[PDB]
């Protein structure tokens, strides 16, 4: 257990409230929709994929989409660029070696120039007035993770597999702060692994019980029962290696008994 | 850009030119990083969105405020809070007396107040130095430069090896440690207490391996009794020099038993063992703890 454990989890949870894209924005959005972001994330998995980057980078990068969308308007066409300067702007932040533009472009297929990226950096930046320290989903699973009795890798990779889905479906999603959504993932991964639940520790900590989580398990319960249907799959293909153990190809429970 | 009449450079930063400057019209001196942008290679650095996006987060007294950012087509500046000067200037300026002992207490104090708080919001500073530490005229000592500091994850994971000024980098970065943390940043407060005390910097080498070997010279060099784990690091050589611990009150005379302490417990070779920010403010050497006024 680190030095400042305790401190920084509060002060996580202070930020949280703080990091927030408004709720309904997609329903301000005149040409996007929450099925396009779905594309958009899943295709940022992709890619983090490709060039090897942190779980925690793809976090930040949709965080940072969220809270620009929640205040800019995007057309269809612009919509990756803006997730591309998203991308580059978590790898900048998390990353020891961030891929240079130039990989950023080549991802794009070359839809956008240098140039642009660049400026949406910029713009970027200039909205997001330069907070880009956002507790993501990632943070408090790990550190959450800390409560274990014992550590179950298993579980850890598929709490990991599940936050990582509540990316793609704004709606639900955005309802919950990243706290909720870990606490979440990790109920239900911890079940659907052991049978053990939600542990006293825990609720010590973060003040949650399973009471309180249950409307965000409902729902994340619904997205892991439906996952191999969804039209996004990067995910679930990503958690089949042995690197994750497989994990995405456990079969949910049927009921979660709650 | 044109409310300030720039007055000087006063320093170079890891990262960019630093001027003190005045608001033309509210009188107001402030401090101006001018970080070079020059557009079409990689745009903004990660150094400038680490240091404007943690500084927004660390408000604190004894951390530097930043003021604003300004956010140009070619350049962008960062406007700090002004502070009179560098501890480092101060102690060169200090060399023959010595900073007072109460002073030096205060110093320590509230660098460490600093540092709780960094560490307690997930903040690693990673270049704690003393031209980074900035001194105003009413007895008030500031983290500042954090260019080079970075969010923590708990637990952490790999960071930048390529970390912290020689003079002041932990052992176990200088030994090629796979994992480190907050730890580091005891370290460098630990040599700079020294400094403040001896005049003389602690452990100033010129290369990683004679750094190494000033602090083996001083500290003893370490085995598996001292820190659990050393003669397996990448960097650790069994041919390392094998020479003795010096007695603390050789190495940093002017302290009482309790700054011995203390210094021995910042510059413990394990970081595991090392002591913490917070855990230091308690010390039984800050029990009497004032605020004296430096002797500009
Ligand atoms: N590396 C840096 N990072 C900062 O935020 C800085 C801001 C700042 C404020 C005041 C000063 C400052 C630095 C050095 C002096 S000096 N050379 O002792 O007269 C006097 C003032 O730097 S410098």
């Amino acid at each position: 257990v680190p030095d400042y454990h305790e401190d920084i989890h509060t002060y996580l949870r202070e930020m949280e409230v703080k990091c927030k894209p408004k709720v309904g924005y997609m329903k301000k959005q005149p040409d996007i929709t929450n099925s396009m972001r779905a594309i958009l994330v899943d295709w940022l998995v992709e890619v983090g994929e490709e060039y090897k980057l942190q779980n925690e980078t793809l976090h930040l990068a949709v965080n940072y989409i969220d809270r620009f969308l929640s205040s800019m308007s995007v057309l269809r066409g612009k919509l990756q660029l803006v997730g591309t300067a998203a991308m580059l702007l978590a790898s900048k932040f998390e990353e020891i070696y961030p891929p240079e533009v130039a990989e950023f472009v080549y991802i794009t297929d070359d839809t956008y120039t240098k140039k642009q990226v660049l400026r949406m950096e910029h713009l970027v930046l200039k909205v997001l007035t330069f907070d880009l320290a956002a507790p993501t989903v990632n943070q408090f699973l790990t550190q959450y993770f800390l409560h274990q009795q014992p550590a179950n890798c298993k579980v850890e990779s598929l709490a990991m597999f599940l936050g990582e889905l509540s990316l793609i479906d704004a709606d639900p999603y955005l309802k919950y702060l990243p706290s909720v959504i870990a606490g979440a993932a990790f109920h239900l991964a911890l079940y659907t692994v052991t049978g053990q639940s939600w542990p006293e520790s825990l609720i010590r900590k973060t003040g949650y019980t399973l009471e309180s989580l249950k409307p965000c398990l409902m729902d994340l319960h619904q997205t892991y029962l439906k996952a191999p249907q969804h039209a996004q799959q990067s995910i679930r293909e990503k958690y089949k290696n042995s690197k994750y153990h497989g994990v995405s190809l456990l079969n949910p429970p049927e009921t979660l008994n709650l | 850009m044109e409310n300030f009449q720039k007055v000087e450079k006063i320093g170079e930063g890891t990262y960019g030119v630093v001027y003190k400057a005045r608001n033309k019209l509210t009188g107001e001196v402030v401090a101006l990083k001018k970080i070079r942008l020059d557009t079409e290679t990689e745009g903004v650095p990660s150094t400038a969105i680490r240091e404007i996006s943690l500084l927004k987060e660390l408000n604190h007294p004894n951390i530097v405020k930043l003021l604003d950012v300004i956010h140009t087509e070619n350049k962008l500046y960062l406007v700090f809070e002004f502070l009179h000067q560098d501890l480092k200037k101060f102690m060169d300026a200090s060399a023959l007396t010595g900073i007072p002992l109460p002073l030096i207490k205060s110093y320590l104090f509230q660098l460490l107040q600093g540092l709780a708080f960094c560490h307690s919001h997930r903040v690693l500073h990673r270049d704690l130095k003393p031209q980074n530490l900035l001194i105003n005229t009413e007895g008030a000592i500031k983290l500042a430069d954090f260019g080079l500091a970075r969010a923590f994850g708990v637990p952490v994971r790999t960071y930048t090896h390529e970390v912290v000024t020689l003079w002041y980098r932990a052992p176990e970065i200088l030994l090629g440690c796979k994992y480190y943390s907050t730890a580091v940043d005891i370290w460098s407060l630990g040599c700079i207490f020294a400094e403040m005390v001896t005049r003389r910097a602690l452990f100033p080498g010129d290369s990683e391996i004679d750094q190494l070997f000033r602090i083996f010279r001083t500290l003893g060099t370490p085995d598996e009794v001292v820190w659990p784990g050393v003669t397996s690091m990448p960097d650790y050589k069994p041919s390392f020099p094998k020479w003795a611990r010096q007695d603390f009150s050789k190495v940093v005379p002017p302290l009482d038993e309790d700054g011995r302490s203390l210094l021995s417990q910042m510059l413990h070779y394990d970081p595991n063992k090392r002591i913490s920010a917070k855990a230091a403010l308690a010390h039984p050497f800050f029990q009497d703890v004032t605020k004296p006024v430096p002797h500009l």
